[PDB]
RNA sequence: UUUUAUAUAUAUAUAAUAAGGAAAAGUAUUUAUAAGAAUAUGAUGUUGGUUCAGAUUAAGCGCUAAAUAAGGACAUGACACAUGCGAAUCAUACGUUUAUUAUUGAGAUAAUAAAUAUGUGGUGUAAACGUGAGUAAUUUUAUUAGGAAUUAAUGAACUAUAGAAUAAGCUAAAUACUUAAUAUUAUAUAAAAAUAAUUUAUAUAAUAAAAAGGAUAUAUAUAUAUAUAUUUAUCUAUAGUCAAGCCAAUAAUGGUUUAGGUAGUAGGUUUAUUAAGAGUUAAACCUAGCCAACGAUCCAUAAUCGAUAAUGAAAGUUAGAACGAUCACGUUGACUCUGAAAUAUAGUCAAUA
RNA sequence: CUAGAGUAGCGAAACGGAUUCGAUACCCGUGUAGUUCUAGUAGUAAACUAUGAAUACAAUUAUUUAUAAUAUAUAUAUAAAUAAUAAAUGAAAAUGAAAGUAUUCCACCUGAAGAGUACGUUAGCAAUAAUGAAACUCAAAACAAUAGACGGUUACAG
RNA sequence: CAUAUUAUUAUCUUAUUAUUUAUAUAAUAUUUUUUAAUAAAUAUUAUUAAUUUAUAUUUAUUUAUAUCAGAAAUA
């Protein structure tokens, strides 16, 4: 939206965010990252008990 | 000499007339409620955000 | 079709059966408007360029030319200029100078006439006029029912209202200049909402910033003063009118055989300056940004446009002479005073002549 | 072309022999580079279907080609390739499921010559590759087809 | 190879101007300490002109920054 002149080459300030697209990116990324850690360990436990069991025969 | 088909034919130019009263009247109870209104909240609107 | 029958294991195979027929007489404006020709070819068709038929000019030239009326007239050297004019006006701002009458004795003062704009002053030359050099936009042009910083205790110069117009000094004297007197914003309290701010009212703070008298008459008194009235002036305040300053969006020629450009550069935070925002300028400290093959940066060119002119069926294309709007400039460049506004056709400095 | 190795045949260039008025050519001999392999540079071809890609539709016939069936026979059905066509399109040749009917995107063209030339720039070891004009000259220039002439053009007859 | 004109600058010179420094027995106003010349009255007492003094408004002087225009270099 219009303003006065704030720079240079500014002269608009954002008003609202309609979507949030760009916001919820962030959030996901972090959030992915965080439960991918945690299911990594998870089958990864779940590999090693069985390379275990084979082991065992 | 094409431009004035526009203008409904009249070649040449009038200085713009002044109006009178520069602001609306206070009798003008239309135009001050439309002022008063709630502004359209959003993009679609004409203002900021309550959080922004 | 549909429904049902018999038979067989809710379903399957065979057989029969079908409801869709109603009638009646009379009750224009059409829109805008696009034409080709000659030349290839041994000849034909097609592609393809070239040229021509139309209109026009800021026109020039060759030949010719009667009058009247109207509209234009250095596009090129923003090249250089002899000569004369284009901005003066006020004697009712102050001063001077005479002549007569009167009183006073070479002069003095009045009244009446005049002259005086080579003295001190006021107003006018930011306009108009002419020009198109610069300008491709860093402030330029066009347009928007666009804005704010939410533009000044700005009037420039008229209208409508109220007030005031005081003292000194220096000028030889003043409506010349100085010194002095006096006459919206920031806070605090609340209110509301067009509210995450603004506006409103109040109360303070400072606002606190001025001025000027002339021409006449009369009325007083004691030529001197004074007091009114009429005229023309002066200053302040509110509103109007006319005006200004700043920014936003879209558009504004050619060359990328100009592909990288930009370091105040892109943004942030403060401070100085403005009436006012902003790397606009000046200072400081941070971030690494910003533009660009939908063409940056650089270069060349160019005043821009119209309800203006030409042309076309029209979209458009060309011009920007003439009429009108905007800009810029007044031999060249920078700066300064005044001012509301000037880098002024002013002043200072330099360059050219 | 740059390095290495390889090098039997073929074979630019070169050296000779023939032919010829002349041979600088065709023919013949010896034959260098190259053709080959590895590791690179470069990114040009008549790189052609002289026909960019995708989507919807469009009348036939004949073969194949590949599946799916049904019992060699159904001259079996569904697809794509190929050939000839209808309509349509086109200057025609001709195209024919695209050169048709439509939609979307990209690249390219604006007379011949000068000219893919000059200059500049970019890349490469270089040869070169990309980008790419202008002046000047002219009324030319080209495509398809027609009828001729001509061919050291074919075949058939007399 | 030669001529020309705009543009710039870690260079040189610089008019004028804008700020900014430092200095003035430098001035002018006013405020003091004082000295002369002068005016009324019974030793004066004040007055104007000059002496010293410290706040303003400038002048001369120089410190720095920028700056028309000129060279030098480059394009
Ligand atoms: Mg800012
Ligand atoms: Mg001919
Ligand atoms: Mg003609
Ligand atoms: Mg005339
Ligand atoms: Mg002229
Ligand atoms: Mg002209
Ligand atoms: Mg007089
Ligand atoms: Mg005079
Ligand atoms: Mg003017
Ligand atoms: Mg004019
Ligand atoms: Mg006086
Ligand atoms: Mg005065
Ligand atoms: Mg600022
Ligand atoms: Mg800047
Ligand atoms: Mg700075
Ligand atoms: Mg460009
Ligand atoms: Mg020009
Ligand atoms: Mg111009
Ligand atoms: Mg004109
Ligand atoms: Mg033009
Ligand atoms: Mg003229
Ligand atoms: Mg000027
Ligand atoms: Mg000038
Ligand atoms: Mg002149
Ligand atoms: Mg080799
Ligand atoms: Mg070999
Ligand atoms: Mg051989
Ligand atoms: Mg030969
Ligand atoms: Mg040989
Ligand atoms: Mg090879
Ligand atoms: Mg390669
Ligand atoms: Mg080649
Ligand atoms: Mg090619
Ligand atoms: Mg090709
Ligand atoms: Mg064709
Ligand atoms: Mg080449």
């Amino acid at each position: 939206e219009a303003t006065r002149p704030l720079s240079k080459r500014k002269f608009f300030a954002i008003a609202e965010i309609i979507r949030n697209k760009g916001q919820q990116f962030a959030l996901y990324e972090s959030e992915a990252q965080l439960s991918v850690a945690k299911e990594e360990a998870q089958k990864a436990k779940e590999f090693l008990d069985k390379r275990s069991v084979r082991e065992n025969k | 000499g094409k431009g004035a088909a526009k203008y409904g034919f009249k070649s040449g130019v009038f200085p713009t007339t002044r109006s009178i009263l520069k602001s609306p009247t206070t009798k003008q109870t239309d135009i001050i409620n439309k002022v008063k209104s709630p502004k359209p909240k959003g993009v679609l609107g004409i203002g900021y955000a309550k959080g922004v």
